[PDB]
C-alpha cells in the first residue's frame, strides 16, 4: 500500500508499521513536474507489488524528513527495511525500481 | 510557496 509522510513522526512510524517487507520511498515534490512526472510508475507499483511498502515525501513541506536524509536531488529513491537503510538511488529511472525491489525483496 | 532544489527527474538524461 502507499503512505504519505507529512512529518518526521509518520516517517519512523511508517517503517515500524511496514513490518519486514521492503520499503521504497519517493522523495518527489508535488509542485515540480519532473519529479511528479514519475508518479504513474512508483505509485503504480502499489497494485503490481502489494507485497512491498511504498512511501511518499514532500521535500518542501516535509523538510524535516529531507533534512535528516539530506536529499539534494529529486526524485530520490531510498530503501528502508525494519527501520534500517539498505540502498538508495536518484535520477528518473522507473525501470530500476523494479530491478532494485526484486534485488532486496 | 514550496520550492527547494533541482528536480533531476526526466530533466537530465
Amino acid at each position: 500500500m502507499v503512505k504519505q509522510i507529512e512529518s518526521k513522526t509518520a516517517f519512523q512510524e511508517a517503517l515500524d508499521a511496514a513490518g519486514d517487507k521492503l520499503v521504497v520511498v519517493d522523495f518527489s515534490a508535488t509542485w515540480c513536474g519532473p519529479a511528479k512526472m514519475i508518479k504513474p510508475f512508483f505509485h503504480s507499483l502499489s497494485e503490481k507489488y502489494s507485497n512491498v511498502i511504498f512511501l511518499e515525501v514532500d521535500v518542501d513541506d516535509a523538510q524535516d524528513v529531507a533534512s535528516e536524509a539530506e536529499v539534494k536531488a529529486t526524485p530520490t529513491f531510498q530503501f528502508f527495511k525494519k527501520g534500517q537503510k539498505v540502498g538508495e538511488f536518484s535520477g528518473a529511472n522507473k525501470e530500476k525500481l523494479e530491478a532494485t525491489i526484486n534485488e532486496l525483496v | 510557496f514550496r520550492f527547494r532544489y533541482v528536480c533531476e527527474g526526466p530533466s537530465h538524461g
